[PDB]
């Protein structure tokens, strides 16, 4: 359940970690 | 903001599991830098450990659970937001034809280590595809990603 978000919720933290 | 319900929590432990792969409860610079490999990055080891010395609280040299709940509890502003969401999508949108199809997110999730049906990944395009082209815009991206 929720698997897309999951996923995004990884994605996004790489985004946040390069900050920029 | 970090008013985060145990049901928030549990689905970023979840997230945390995809880079955690051998479970021990911290993520290392070889587990960081597999996972953004397998999303079509390419980073230095020098990059890796200053993405986490970004978060590195107690200075260990790796990021633990607290830690990377804290990094996805931040609010940002609006323009950083929105360049980041920006980011997410050009991840799924392999061929980068400004869309997100049925093959390209389950390519993302199948080299993230998860395992998916056919029927799956159909029954998440069709829940987020509002236009009903069959496949995901920008729009329809952002209303699914940061859902709750
Ligand atoms: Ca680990
Ligand atoms: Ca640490
Ligand atoms: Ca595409
Ligand atoms: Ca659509």
């Amino acid at each position: 359940r929720r698997k897309w978000q999951k996923t995004g919720h990884a994605v996004r933290a790489i985004g946040r970690l390069s900050s920029s | 903001a970090d008013q985060l319900t145990d049901e928030q929590i549990a689905e970023f432990k979840e997230a945390f599991s995809l880079f955690d792969k051998d479970g021990d409860g911290t993520i290392t610079t070889k587990e960081l830098g597999t996972v953004m490999r397998s999303l079509g990055q390419n980073p230095t080891e020098a990059e890796l450990q200053d993405m986490i010395n970004e978060v590195d609280a107690d200075g260990n040299g790796t990021i633990d659970f607290p830690e990377f709940l804290n990094l996805m509890a931040r609010k940002m502003k609006d323009t950083d937001s929105e360049e980041k969401l920006k980011e997410a999508f050009r991840v799924f949108d392999k061929d980068g034809n400004g869309f997100i199809s049925a093959a390209e997110l389950r390519h993302v999730m199948t080299n993230l280590g998860e395992k998916l049906t056919d029927e799956e990944v159909d029954e998440m395009i069709r829940e987020a595809d509002v236009d009903g082209d069959g496949q995901v815009n920008y729009e329809e991206f952002v209303q699914v990603m940061m859902a709750k």
